This record gives structure tokens, C-alpha cells and sequence, in this order.
């Protein structure tokens, strides 16, 4: 019955509040219209976040939280999750810090994010490489949490795939720029397609090492996941031309569109709950005042949000909170050292491309 | 040269003794004057209130590191996760000492969490060693539907595949189901006779009752069980012959924190002369910038290795977890825990005590069992 | 480590003569200096702590002062018990000075 | 320079009674063998009373040679072919196999 | 009043091991650090180290690391120092002293009589 | 079956020699260089698994 949307200082608060209010009004009016309030903050401190959450909770038991951000810090993705584990208020991740979805979803947590999981990104990358008819891979990873799971997932996917990729031995670097054993590891690969897994600074270091070893030639193709190159505006000089990456940015969408979609998802979930159970679900009465461990005697919103359709968009979420049809736009590193859209994947989970092969200019 | 250390403890006597330990560690030769400062706080019952108070008190006091232990109520979950996220926002390295739950191992969630207590997943690394001494090849796994159980299963599968071997089967069950009789019944129709269990205490008791009522506790069966699934109400329903794991001084918070304070002091001493130093944020409010020296401090902590602690050598794994921990393999005789074998890492050394097996058999059984009923 | 230099090394004075001992450290130690008195064949006895306050029960003749790297101990009238070695020690480094003792003039 | 012992060389024993092996003597001209054969080594006895034998080289060729060449794509290891002078297939005499 | 009783003077051949005991009375043994300090004849004080009976932690001087060992007995409240690989320079007088726990401004409030250890071939 | 002759412009270059020594696939490799240059060439070959 009540929705709170938190946005950054990018645009005016009043216009965003008005458009969030009139979104559901102009399309599929809810029988119990939800009042939408807007909040704006230039900081994302955890104390500020919890104080704002408590203030919204005091705001007539806000049923749903839509959290946007202007920074790229991923720690807040966990910070909301803990809140989502105790306030029992569903939270939707929008463009900003909440975009990076890497934390495991607690069974008691109601946090869902619009970002695409790393497994989905790996599937998109392998499908794109299949489109390029590149059947030989080289997985170069580093010591970073979560990368072992990605290696296992991609190895299993290649194992049971009929493409028959010539997946060579996977080589990982224990330390960055060791100058003792990493040289042999980088010299052991003799393929042309390399999938990297490392941080942005580590990506710069490994690309510098490859250029010193001549591993960035015309026939060498580099495909990079989203987390390495999440910030498109920051383009280090060590990134080779023609590098292919995936992301989810506002090249084809907008922050207002994302928050409208999130509010639509929340309204559809509320309607589905009402169509089955008359009583409106409610969160905890108080912010933190309690004498027992938090619990949800009533039904949760998870069953009601599995099958959701909004203005013809299948923006459903899986059992792990991953989007069933994430956007995950695929971009390339242009010869002028810039990121341009070259493909889209949200079209029925099918990869698309503009058929521009010679992007790997010797620059 | 002023460095403050935050503490999130359970009882006041521990706070006083660890303040005394910090006072001892103040000079320790080399260090100058007041390079170390001691701050402490209690376990606030509410998780949100605890997360607010740890920032209001510790972070506001310019803490380079935060020490957190298990809650005073072991039966209640009361995870320190709220204090891990907030300090994880500023890349503040938090140091756990008695949180054995295998959730903090994945550092993508907890960015700056380091623990000197090995998790349950590392217990899987022990089990393969138990397979080496007794020549176990066929084996089956029972796992609760939890992230800790999945991590333990993945660790066990990776370690077994390192030897190009595969377990007979793995059965996944939800944490709280009562009708687990079907899983045990379908596991009975297998060649393997040794089961490794990874679940909660109530699930362990339920599986024990199901095995007792299905006559699965007879001679031939081997029950390798971890630390969490033997202690407590499990001992009510645990039959004789359980090969259980236990952590030597793992529950001893005093020794773990006394080693941790020294490790943190040594890491601070090493860090104060490495490169450019950026002070930690003064307060949680009004600061949205991560600590630049936070990752460097975390790397220094992970690279530290000192045997001066009373718990023996201290070494951190590649993911920032305890390495080479002393485990005790107990054999349940007359519902009494008896220390049978030790595990100082790499290899496991038994003792003169004879190991009994479920069903009253005093001789080591064989995992292989040719049923000869070929469907 | 902090190096302590004491001047004079040995003062061959008489009974009742004014005795001045100056102790200098290699670097700044604020006021973390302790002045002890030791006699041959006997354990050292603490006289001044924190380089500014005398130990309780010590004679009022002793006067300690100084700061930074330089500290001074003054005795207006040396007595038979005052004919002993004096040491300045830095607590933060546990470094003892060479020692200033009063010798019999010959 | 680098400590990595590997068993790249594989000792192969072959017989010449079936048509699948048509090994011939080395010709003094060309490359001492054709370019579609493999090297073979045999200790040829010089006299009935003396067991001394020189490791003479020959050009092994046939169906088995082609099979080995095809399998070398997957095995990726070199093949060292040899011939057994004592018996062709052997038999368990005094619990000792020959050939 | 703090009372410290030390063992008699000992003469040991080079390369052997020597153990010195110091019994404490009149104060809380666990609530005070016990410090071992040696002094050579006609030389300045040489700080060996200290030990806290309450926790058992020991701090040793960098010079003597690897050979010196310090232990405490709470049942009888006695400190023990063991030194191996004795050399001729080890001939000195050893003293046990008390230090307040949690205070870094009262070094060696009380001093023991001292025990003489002589390492020579005569 | 002689492959393409591959020469190194400068010794201890460690910039372009990697791909040059990677392009070879023959089991037999000849050398023509000074002993000091041969030391670094063999070290690089060891680093390349040759
Ligand atoms: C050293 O630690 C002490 C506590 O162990 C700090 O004293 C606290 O300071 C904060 C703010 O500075 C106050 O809110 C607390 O009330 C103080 N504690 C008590 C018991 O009063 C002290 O500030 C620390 N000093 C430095 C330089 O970090
Ligand atoms: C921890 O171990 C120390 C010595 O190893 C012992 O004195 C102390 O009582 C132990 N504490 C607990 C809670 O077991
Ligand atoms: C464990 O103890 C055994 C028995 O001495 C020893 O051989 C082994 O090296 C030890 N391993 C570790 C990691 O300490």
C-alpha cells in the first residue's frame, strides 16, 4: 500500500516522485492504489542508510523499497541485504551501487536486484563466442572470491555442450605481477581467445604483461565479464582495441525507466498477493525495538513474484533472485577507446550482433 | 603513532583479560609508547542495533581492526554478520575467532572478514584423509540445503576429484524436514556403506533416529560426522561407533583472541612502514569513501604467519581462512567422547585406543559390498 | 634504539659539593625517562620516575628537570649515601645509560 | 634447467609375420627410408654360437604403422619401435612369458 | 611486602644448560609481571625479558631469542628461567623483579637479591 | 621439413621474442648466437617449455 523510492542527486526529487506516482496510474491501475514517496541523498553511509530505512518504516509501514544510487560501491549490496533480512521489506536494486549482484540470497532475505548473475554473463559470452565460431578458449583467472564457482560452472557448461569447444587447460595466477612463475603461466597458453577473471587494476597489470609477452596481437581476442569493466567511463590505456564485454547500463534504458519497472513489479506482486489472500502483508511495526528474533508468521512475497508480467515485459526473477530475462547489453572496445553497444540479449534470451568483425584494430 | 583496536565480545571478564593482553602487547619490544589502544563493546541483542552501535562506538574511535567472537548464547544463531557488513563498507578488516559457520568464507559477500577458526568446509579436507588411512573408496554424502552444506559438498567433491575419484551419490535435504526416511531407504540400495553427514543439529538427530529405526546402525556402516552434528541433542540419539570431528581449543575464545591481538599488533607494526598510509575514516556518518589502506592491511593480515600463539602455528589460507588446524577425531564409545586420533594437518595420526564401529563390531569394516543383485 | 649520553661520566667531588648530571637521548622521548641510583654490590634503587617527579620517600635534595632529549639531575649537598652511580633509562626502549658515579679525589 | 621428468618416449614391440607389418631393410640411397614409414631397431644375431647383435635400423611400415600414426594425434607421444628376437608371441614356460 | 627468594650461585661448564628459580610471596603472583634481568660484573643492566603468570605469555630480548625459556608455576607461584648453550660471557648476576599489570610507568618496583651464574672451565 | 627461419633482432629483448619462439613446432631447433646470448635464449626456452 506504501512504496518508498530512494534516488541520487542526478535529477530533481519532485519530478521523479511525480512520475513514480503517475506510472501505475496510467497503466494497470491497482485496486488498492499505492502511495509512492521519494527520498534523495548525496551519501550512502551505512548509518545514513539504516537511519533512512527506519525513517521510511516510520512512514506508515512502507511495503516496498526501491533503492537507487549514484556511486559504484558494491558493499551497499550486502548492506541492504542484511536490512532485507530483518525489516522484511522487499528491496529492488536499481542503477548504482545495487547494480552489482554477487551476494548469496539469504532464505529470509527479500532483496532482488536488476543486475545479471555471473553465470548468465558467462552463458552470454560463450554464446557470442560460438557466434564468432571460436571453438578454442583459455580461462585465465586470479585469486578472487567467487571465481572458482565461475570456473566450475563454465567447465561444466563446456563439458555438456554440443559445440565441442577445445577448452584448453585453465591457468590461474596466484599473485599479481609475481615476475617468478606468472611468466611461465602466461607463456603456457597458445590459443587465440582468452577469458579473463581479475580486478580492474589486475586486468591492467595482466594486459601489460601480455603486451610485454606479445599476447595482444591482431589474432588474439579478449572477452571480459561485467565486474571487471563495470565503470564504462573509466577506460585504462592498457585495454586492447576490440575488447568485448557485457554490462547493463542506460545506453538503451534510463534510471526513470528502471524505477518505473521496479514499481510495476512491486505493484504486480501486491496484486497477485491480493488476488490470492485478502489481507495486505505488513512488515515489522518498529525499526529495531523487539524482544524476540524476527520472524514472518504471514506469507512472504517470494511465491507471488516468481511469475510476473508488466506491460508485456517478462521481468521475472528466479529462485536465487536472478532475472529470468536480464538485459545484459554486450559492448565492444572501439578503436577510439570507447564503449559502444554491439549486441543485446534480453530478446527471449537470444544473443544479437550488428555483424562488425574487424573491430580489433592494431592501435 | 596511534592505532586503536576495536573489540566486540560476549562477557566482561573476557573484555578485561583481553585489555590486559593488549596492555602486554603494547611494548613487546620495538613498539613505541602508545602505538596501541584498546576499545571494547558488548553483543547488543538486536542485530540492527548492534550494527548501529559498532559504527557509533568502534568506527567513531578510529579502529584499524575489529575483533568479534561468538555470541554468549551458542544455541542461538546470533551471527556477527551485521558487524561484518558495516566494517566491510569501509574495508575495515574484521577478525572472527569462534564463528565456524561456512558463510564468511566467500569473500564476495564479506569483503574484509578474516577468521582464525577453520570452517565446516575445511572439515571435508579432513574426511579425505580419513579415507586414506582406512582405504575408503566408495562413500556417500548427506547434505542439508544450506550454503554451508553446499560449500562443504563442493570442497569434498573437488578434493576427491583431485585424485580422479567420485563419490557414490550425494543426497540434498532441506534443513527441517522430518520424513527423511526415503533418503536413507534409497541410500541403503547402494554398494557404499560409509556416510558423511553435513547438516544442522536437529537434522543430525533426525537422521540418527531414521537410521536407528531403519536398522542402518548395524555392523559394516561407518558414520563420519562433523563437529556441529555430534554436539548437543545429537548425543541423545547418536549411536555407538560415530567417528566425530572436534576442534582442539576451537571453543576456547580466550586463546584465540589472545593470539589474534598479537597477530593484529604484528600486522600493524609491519604496515606502519610499508608504503603511504591513509588514516581510516573518522566516523561512519559523513564519509562514503572506502579506506585506501584497508585492502593493504587485509593483504598484510592474510600474509602474516606467526607461531607465537598458544594455539600453535597461525597460517591463513588463500581465501583468508585458518590453515593447518589441530583436529581431534573422537570415537563414540558408550555415548562418551574419547580422543582417538589427532590431525595436525596433511596427515592424521591415530593412537593406541581401538576404534569401535556401529553395530558393536570391533573390526574395521569394508565400504565395498557386492550386493550381487544386478538390476 | 635510543642512545643515552651522560655527562660527566665520573665526577671526583667531595662531600656536600653540588652535583649536576646531564643525560641526553638520541631522539625525542618526551618525558619517559627514569633516574635510578645504584651502589656497588647492591641492586639499583629508583629515585625519579617520568623524569620530573621523584619517587616517594626519596630525599628532597635531588631535583630532576628537563624535557625533549635533555634531562638534568641536581644535588645541592652530596652526602655519604649520594656517593653512588646514577642511571637514566628510557622505558619505551629499556636502554640504560653509562652511569655517573662520584669518585674519591686522589 | 626445469625439474619436470616426463615419459614421452614409449617402448613399442612389434612382430613381422602378418601382412600388417612389411618392414624392409634400409636402402643406401634417398633418406635410408621412405617418408611414410617409421624407424625400427632390431638386434640381428651375427653367428649361431655368439649372441652378439648390432642394433640395426629398418623402415617399419604397414597397417599397424598407419594405426600408430593416426593414434599419435591423441597420444601426442613419440613411438620407439623394437623387435623381440626371443620368440614371436611366447608362452608361459616355467611361469615365464616370452616374445 | 613483596618477597623474592632466589637460588644459590651456580657454576656451569660452557655448552650446558642452567635453570634459575625465583619464588614470590606477599603479593598476587598472577596479577603482576615477573621480569628477568641480568647484569655482568662491571657492566650495565641487560634486560632478559618478562612473563605474565596470569596468561603465560613470555617476552624475550632479541639477543637471547631461541635459547632462553621462561615458565611460571601458579600452584607454588614460582618463576623459572632456563638458558641453554652457555658461553663464558653468560657469567652474570640474574634478578627477578615485579611489574604492575596494565601499568607502563612503574618499572621494577622491587628487586631480588640476585643469583650469580659462572661459566668457566676453572 | 624445414620451417620458416626465425631470427631475433636483439638479445634479451623479452618483448617480441615470445611469439617468435612460440611459432616454431619442430622437435629440433638450431642456434646461432654468442654464449652469453645462448644463456638467455635457453633461459627463455625453459620459460617457454622448449
Ligand atoms: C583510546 O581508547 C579509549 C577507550 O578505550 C577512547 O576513549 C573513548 O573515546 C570516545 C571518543 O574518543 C568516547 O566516546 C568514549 O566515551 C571514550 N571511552 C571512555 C571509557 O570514556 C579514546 O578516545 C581512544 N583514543 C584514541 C586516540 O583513539
Ligand atoms: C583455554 O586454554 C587455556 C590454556 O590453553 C586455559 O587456561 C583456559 O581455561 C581455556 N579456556 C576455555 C574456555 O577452555
Ligand atoms: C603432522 O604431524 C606429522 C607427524 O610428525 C608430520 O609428519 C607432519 O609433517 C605434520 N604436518 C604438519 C602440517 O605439521
Amino acid at each position: 500500500l506504501n512504496i518508498a523510492v530512494m534516488l541520487g542527486h542526478s535529477h530533481d526529487v519532485t519530478e521523479r516522485e511525480l512520475r513514480t506516482l503517475w506510472g501505475p496510474e496510467q497503466a494497470a491501475g491497482l485496486p488498492l492504489d499505492v502511495n509512492v514517496v521519494a527520498l534523495l541523498m548525496n551519501r550512502t553511509d551505512p548509518k545514513s542508510l539504516i537511519t533512512h530505512v527506519c525513517d521510511l518504516m516510520s512512514g506508515a509501514r512502507i511495503h516496498g523499497l526501491v533503492f537507487g544510487d549514484d556511486t559504484d560501491q558494491e558493499a551497499v549490496a550486502q548492506m541492504l541485504d542484511f536490512i532485507s533480512s530483518h525489516t522484511f521489506v522487499p528491496i529492488l536494486g536499481i542503477h548504482g551501487g545495487a547494480s552489482m549482484i554477487m551476494a548469496d540470497k539469504d532464505p529470509t532475505s527479500t532483496f532482488f536486484q536488476f543486475g545479471a548473475s555471473i553465470q548468465q554473463q558467462a552463458t552470454v559470452m560463450l554464446k557470442i563466442m560460438q557466434d564468432y565460431d571460436w571453438h578454442v578458449f583459455s580461462l585465465v583467472t586470479t585469486i578472487f572470491p567467487g571465481y572458482r564457482e565461475f570456473i566450475s560452472f563454465v567447465k561444466t557448461t563446456v563439458d555438456n555442450s554440443f559445440v565441442g569447444w577445445d577448452m584448453q587447460n585453465v591457468i590461474t595466477l596466484d599473485t599479481s605481477f609475481e615476475d617468478a612463475k606468472t611468466q611461465v603461466q602466461l607463456k603456457k597458453i597458445h590459443s587465440s581467445v582468452i577469458l579473463l577473471y581479475c580486478s580492474k587494476d589486475e586486468a591492467v597489470l595482466i594486459l601489460s604483461e601480455a603486451r610485454s609477452l606479445g599476447l595482444t596481437g591482431y589474432d588474439f581476442f579478449w572477452i571480459v565479464p561485467s565486474l571487471v569493466s563495470g565503470n564504462t567511463e573509466l577506460i585504462p590505456k592498457e585495454f586492447p582495441s576490440g575488447l568485448i564485454s557485457v554490462s547493463y547500463d542506460d545506453w538503451d534504458y534510463s534510471l526513470e525507466a528502471r524505477v518505473r519497472d521496479g514499481i510495476g513489479i512491486l505493484t504486480t506482486a501486491a496484486s497477485s498477493m491480493l488476488e490470492k489472500f485478502s489481507y495486505i502483508p505488513e512488515a515489522k511495526a518498529s525499526c529495531y525495538g523487539q524482544m524476540e528474533r524476527p520472524e514472518v508468521p504471514m506469507h512472504t512475497l517470494h511465491p507471488f513474484m516468481v511469475n510476473v508480467t508488466w506491460d508485456g515485459k517478462d521481468l521475472s526473477f528466479t529462485e536465487e533472485g536472478y532475472q529470468v530475462h536480464p538485459r545484459l547489453v554486450v559492448i565492444v572496445l572501439n578503436k577510439d577507446r570507447e564503449w559502444e553497444k554491439v549486441g543485446k540479449w534480453e530478446n527471449h534470451t537470444l544473443s544479437l550482433r550488428h555483424a562488425v568483425w574487424p573491430r580489433y584494430k592494431s592501435f | 603513532k596511534i592505532v586503536n583496536i576495536g573489540a566486540v565480545l560476549s562477557t566482561r571478564k573476557h573484555e578485561q583479560m583481553f585489555r590486559e593482553a593488549v596492555n602486554q602487547a603494547n611494548k613487546r619490544h620495538g613498539s613505541w609508547k602508545i602505538q596501541l589502544n584498546a576499545t571494547s563493546v558488548t553483543h547488543k541483542p538486536n542485530a540492527i542495533q548492534m550494527a548501529l552501535s559498532v559504527c557509533e562506538d568502534l568506527i567513531s574511535s578510529q579502529v584499524y581492526a575489529i575483533l568479534v567472537s561468538h555470541p554468549p548464547t551458542p544455541n542461538d544463531h546470533f551471527t556477527p554478520t551485521p558487524v561484518s557488513y558495516t566494517a566491510g563498507f569501509y574495508r575495515i578488516p574484521v577478525l572472527g575467532l569462534t564463528t565456524r559457520m561456512s558463510i564468511y568464507s566467500d569473500k564476495s559477500i564479506h569483503l574484509s572478514f578474516l577468521r582464525t577458526v577453520p570452517p565446516y568446509s575445511h572439515q571435508s579436507s579432513v574426511w579425505f584423509e580419513m579415507m586414506r588411512v582406512y582405504s575408503w573408496n566408495h562413500i556417500i554424502l548427506l547434505v542439508s540445503d544450506d550454503h554451508e552444506g553446499r560449500a562443504a559438498q563442493k570442497r569434498l567433491e573437488t578434493l576427491l576429484e583431485e585424485r580422479e575419484s567420485k563419490a557414490e551419490k550425494v543426497l540434498q535435504f532441506d534443513p527441517g524436514t522430518k520424513n527423511v526416511t526415503a533418503l536413507l531407504m534409497e541410500a541403503k540400495e547402494l554398494e557404499a556403506r560409509v556416510i558423511i553427514l553435513s547438516a544442522s543439529e536437529d537434522d543430525a538427530a533426525t537422521v540418527y533416529r531414521a537410521a536407528a529405526m531403519l536398522n542402518m546402525t548395524g555392523s559394516g556402516y561407518v558414520w563420519l560426522v562433523g563437529e556441529r552434528e555430534i554436539s548437543g541433542n545429537a548425543l541423545r540419539y547418536a549411536p555407538d561407533g560415530i567417528l566425530g570431528l572436534q576442534l582442539i581449543n576451537g571453543k576456547n575464545e580466550s586463546a584465540h583472541i589472545s593470539d589474534a591481538v598479537g597477530v593484529v599488533a604484528q600486522a600493524v607494526h609491519e604496515l606502519l612502514e610499508k608504503e603511504n598510509i591513509t588514516d581510516p575514516p573518522r566516523g561512519c556518518v559523513g564519509n562514503t569513501n572506502i579506506w585506501k589502506t584497508g585492502p593493504l592491511f587485509k593483504r598484510v593480515l592474510m600474509s602474516s604467519k606467526y607461531a607465537d600463539g598458544v594455539t600453535g602455528r597461525v597460517e591463513f589460507n588463500e581465501d583468508g581462512d585458518r590453515k593447518f588446524a589441530n583436529y581431534s577425531i573422537m570415537n563414540l564409545q558408550n555415548r562418551k567422547l574419547v580422543q582417538v586420533g589427532i590431525y595436525n594437518g596433511t596427515h592424521v595420526i591415530p593412537n593406541d585406543r581401538k576404534i569401535i564401529w556401529p553395530g558393536g563390531e570391533t573390526e574395521k569394516p569394508r565400504g565395498y559390498q557386492m550386493s550381487t543383485r544386478l538390476k | 634504539d635510543i642512545q643515552m649520553t651522560q655527562s660527566p661520566s665520573t665526577l671526583s667531588a667531595s662531600v656536600g659539593d653540588r652535583v649536576t648530571i646531564t643525560c641526553r637521548a638520541s631522539q625525542s622521548i618526551s618525558s619517559w625517562l627514569a633516574w635510578y641510583q645504584q651502589r656497588p654490590g647492591q641492586a639499583p634503587k629508583l629515585l625519579i620516575y617520568m623524569a620530573s617527579t621523584l619517587q616517594t620517600g626519596v630525599p628532597s635534595r635531588f631535583s630532576g628537570s628537563g624535557s625533549g632529549t635533555e634531562f638534568t639531575l641536581t644535588i645541592s649537598s652530596l652526602q655519604p649515601d649520594d656517593f653512588a652511580t646514577y642511571y637514566c633509562q628510557h622505558y619505551k626502549s629499556y636502554s640504560f645509560g653509562p652511569g655517573t658515579k662520584v669518585d674519591i679525589k686522589r | 634447467s626445469d625439474c619436470e621428468p616426463d615419459d614421452n618416449h614409449l617402448s613399442i614391440v612389434t612382430l613381422e609375420e602378418a601382412p600388417f607389418v612389411i618392414v624392409e631393410d634400409i636402402d643406401p640411397l634417398t633418406e635410408t627410408c621412405v617418408r611414410n614409414t617409421v624407424p625400427c631397431r632390431k638386434f640381428v644375431k651375427i653367428n649361431n654360437s655368439t649372441n652378439e647383435g648390432m642394433n640395426v635400423k629398418k623402415c617399419c611400415k604397414g597397417f599397424c604403422i598407419d594405426i600408430l600414426k593416426k593414434l599419435s594425434r591423441t597420444v601426442k607421444f613419440t613411438y620407439d619401435l623394437y623387435l623381440v628376437t626371443n620368440g614371436k608371441h611366447g608362452k608361459k614356460v616355467n611361469n615365464v612369458w616370452n616374445g | 611486602q613483596v618477597q623474592l627468594v632466589q637460588s644459590g650461585a651456580e657454576v656451569r661448564k660452557p655448552g650446558a644448560s642452567v635453570k634459575v628459580s625465583c619464588r614470590a610471596s606477599g603479593y598476587s603472583f598472577t596479577g603482576y609481571y615477573v621480569h628477568w634481568v641480568r647484569q655482568a660484573p662491571g657492566q650495565g643492566l641487560e634486560w632478559l625479558g618478562w612473563i605474565n603468570p596470569n596468561t603465560g605469555g613470555t617476552d624475550y630480548s632479541q639477543k637471547f631469542q631461541g635459547r632462553v625459556t621462561m615458565t611460571r608455576d601458579t600452584s607454588i607461584t614460582t618463576a623459572y628461567v632456563e638458558l641453554s648453550s652457555l658461553i663464558s660471557d653468560d657469567t652474570a648476576v640474574y634478578y627477578c623483579a615485579r611489574d604492575a599489570t596494565g601499568a607502563a610507568s612503574s618499572p621494577f618496583d622491587y628487586w631480588g637479591q640476585g643469583t650469580l651464574v659462572t661459566v668457566s672451565s676453572a
